[PDB]
RNA sequence: GGGGCUGAUUCUGGAUUCGACGGGAUUUGCGAAACCCAAGGUGCAUGCCGAGGGGCGGUUGGCCUCGUAAAAAGCCGCAAAAAAUAGUCGC
RNA sequence: ACGACCAGGGCUACACACGUGCUACAAUGGCGCAUACAAAGAGAAGCGACCUCGCGAGAGCAAGCGGACCUCAUAAAGUGCGUCGUAGUCCGGAUUGGAGUCUGCAACUCGACUCCAUGAAGUCGGAAUCGCUAGUAAUCGUGGAUCAGAAUGCCACGGUGA
């Protein structure tokens, strides 16, 4: 790389809901605290008439 | 009017001090025809003013009314037809008449929490001659002096 | 190299109320006419038709440039417009009694042809007394300057 | 106080400073609040951090700041299925509480 | 709506065959001029040809249905547009 | 008849009539003509024979319907002149 | 048959304009809950004193006055001090959302009425400017009318009140 014009680029922490945490390089600083990673991405794990509430609400 | 003059209904008085010019003073701050904390707020501002202009309120209220008074004052009769803002005289009814409404005309620009906490400050304003009322009376007085030669 | 163009003699006949300030669509071959001056807007008055508003009767004459042979006609229904929320509206203002909206002027601003737009009131009428109140006027005021200083 | 992140101006009662949190107000929060411990007039004013946190899962046994833009977005995408009087009036541009429209109804047909 | 502990209204020959629909299962069109009811519960696709002032109207009746009316699904209100 | 001048206040240069109109792009939702499979719902069913239709006629050679042979549809022509305010006035 | 009967629909239509008016744009104040205080009428194919389930709209079975007697029904604005304390906001309540009640052969077009959540403009309004001389104007209800059901209307009466 040049050795100038780059920002300073140093690994950071990241952990999420999912169990999965991960520590990679970024350009913050703090940890970012993530939403939600690729194996709870909801592909294949979140998508994995009321007669009878009209029966149920009453008779 | 054309056919019968009339004189006015004689006058009853306000309960704190008996003040024949302040229970007329508490009608031109009635809205919608409520005396009921209308009278609550002209005693805030007589708490007020009486405490941060001195002396007790039967008097110490009138220097800032003496001081907003009118000596000649403009209205339309079309002396040609266009803005020839005549000036004319006033009788003393009239003087004190429009002299509270030009208090009660920078009562309704303050800006505080409350339109009791709003009048601490107009009648220790124009007792020194400044505020709003004596801007008031200093256009109104400048219309007088541009508009003399009318006569 | 002409200036700005009027039909004056609509707006002591008339009532005017509210004014809007259009655009056009000029329709093939006969734009330098307002280039030179040529104009007629003649009893020009927009009737309101299909949501899509037309000039007809006004002789806009053909020039002599463009050879005065395959040029279009001096009269057309020629489809005015301008803004949405300026026009859709207008039509409950004067679609209710003996009322059109004229031209005014095809004068042109912002290097840009234009037509003026002003709802107007009817001509059956006795259109008296504000061509007498001007003399109503005009003498009480010298009468009252003879007065107040004589 | 501070109930699914979305930060408030502080200073007031919880019951209606999350009333920008889409979901509690001025009649349910008096409760929702009250299960927590304050009531529906005192504000954060001296009120420990414990006694604001007392209520994540009170708010979230019910409708919350996220919960109630997406609940009725779906709702009117689940009623917008069929093509009834509520299925022509709410995509035409008219108002669907059944008033007249003649005159005055600009809040959903337009600013004039 | 209606006081929901009545049980709603519909007409009684009609729920006669409401039963005949259940009995049958079979899927013929009928002229039909009922408007002032709901899509019960217990009807479940059938198609009929419901009554909208001078034509008539198809309408196919649906399971998500049970809390509607059977007269929004005929306009009488004549509009083709605005202009 | 040849020759010159004039062809948008840009005249070697770059439209912003913000101006509802015709054509294109983006954001958007559920109907099959914007799209698809037979499991989640379901019975005497599909089609080729053959046959028929709003005081009256027509079209997709066809939209509702029919089983050893005949009764019922959305839109178009004959017709409610379906000009509503009519163009600027008095008769 | 320009006659008459029957099931629904529509008069409430929609980008408009023209009016008549009401709660608004706030701090006299919406906010707290009991509290200082009345008139006027109306009710038996109806009005309704109860108890309790109803803090939510209603009520099941039902007690009394054909009414100076049972009622509609305790006035709100008046007052104790404090909150959102000058914010498009706890103003201000409309477009919506499900949830519930009523009367009614039948509340979708096409009813009010309710729970709870919600919060669009609006910040004293250019010109046509209109009403009013004292219990007047502004401002707060309460009842009758048609009516199974419902009035920001029209009909009256009562407080404060320039
Ligand atoms: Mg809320
Ligand atoms: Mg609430
Ligand atoms: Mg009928
Ligand atoms: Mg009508
Ligand atoms: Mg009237
Ligand atoms: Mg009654
Ligand atoms: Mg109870
Ligand atoms: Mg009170
Ligand atoms: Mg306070
Ligand atoms: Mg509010
Ligand atoms: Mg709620
Ligand atoms: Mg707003
Ligand atoms: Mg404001
Ligand atoms: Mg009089
Ligand atoms: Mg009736
Ligand atoms: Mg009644
Ligand atoms: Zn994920």
């Amino acid at each position: 790389m040049k050795k100038d014009i780059h920002p300073k680029y140093e690994e950071i922490t990241a952990s999420c809901s999912c169990g999965n945490v991960m520590k990679i390089r970024s350009t913050v600083g703090h940890d970012l605290n993530l939403d939600v990673c690729s194996k709870c991405h909801p592909f294949f794990t979140g998508k994995q008439g009321r007669v009878d509430r009209f029966n149920k609400r009453f008779n | 009017p054309r056919r019968r003059v009339i004189g006015q209904r004689k006058i009853l008085p306000d309960p704190k001090f008996g003040s024949e010019l302040l229970a007329k003073f508490v009608n031109i701050l009635m809205v919608d025809g409520k005396k009921s904390t209308a009278e609550s707020i002209v005693y805030s501002a007589l708490e007020t003013l009486a405490q941060r202009s001195g002396k007790s309120e039967l008097e110490a209220f009138e220097v800032a009314l003496e001081n907003v008074r009118p000596t000649v004052e403009v209205k339309s009769r079309r002396v040609g037809g266009s803005t020839y803002q005549v000036p004319v005289e006033v009788r003393p009814v009239r003087r004190n008449a429009l002299a509270m409404r030009w208090i009660v005309e920078a009562a309704r620009k303050r800006g505080d929490k409350s339109m009791a906490l709003r009048l601490a400050n107009e009648l220790s304003d124009a007792a020194e001659n400044k505020g709003t009322a004596v801007k008031k009376r200093e256009d109104v007085h400048r219309m007088a002096e541009a508009n003399k030669a009318f006569a | 190299s002409a200036t700005i163009a009027l039909n004056k003699r609509a707006r002591h006949e008339y009532f005017i109320e509210e004014e809007f300030e259009a655009g056009l669509a000029l329709q093939g071959w006969e734009v330098k006419s307002l280039r030179a001056g040529k104009a007629n807007i003649s009893d020009s008055y927009v009737l309101l038709r299909d949501g899509e508003a037309f000039l007809f009767g006004a002789n806009i004459t053909p020039m002599a440039v463009a050879s005065t042979h395959v040029v279009c006609d001096p009269t057309r229904t020629r489809k005015l417009l301008l803004n949405q929320r300026e026009l859709d509206s207008l039509y409950g203002r004067v679609n209710r009694e003996g009322y059109t909206v004229v031209a005014l002027s095809l004068y042109w601003k912002n290097a840009w042809c234009k037509v003026k737009i002003g709802v107007a009131k009817g001509k059956k009428q006795h259109d008296k007394r504000s061509d007498i109140k001007e003399r109503e006027w005009q003498v009480d005021k010298a009468r009252i300057m003879k007065n107040a200083h004589r | 106080a501070r109930i699914a992140g979305i930060n408030i101006p502080d200073h007031k009662h919880a019951v209606i400073a999350l009333t920008s949190i889409y979901g509690v107000g001025k009649t349910r929060s008096k409760a929702i609040l009250a299960a927590a411990g304050i009531a529906e007039d005192v504000k954060i004013s001296e009120l420990s951090e414990g006694q604001i946190d007392t209520l994540r899962d009170e708010v979230a046994k019910f409708v919350v700041e996220g919960d109630l833009r997406r609940e009725i977005s779906m709702s009117i995408k689940r009623l917008m299925d069929l093509g009834c009087y509520r299925g022509l009036r709410h995509r035409r541009g008219l108002p669907v509480r059944g008033q007249r429209t003649k005159t005055n109804a600009r809040t959903r047909k337009g600013p004039r | 709506p209606r006081s929901l502990k009545k049980g709603p209204f519909i007409d009684l020959h009609l729920l006669k065959k409401v039963e005949k629909a259940v009995e049958s299962g079979d899927k013929k069109p009928l002229r039909t001029w009922s408007r002032r009811s709901t899509i019960f519960p217990n009807m479940i696709g059938l198609t009929i040809a419901v009554h909208n002032g001078r034509q008539h109207v198809p309408v196919f009746v649906t399971d998500e249905m049970v809390g509607h009316k059977l007269g929004e699904f005929a306009p009488t209100r004549t509009y083709r547009g605005h202009a």
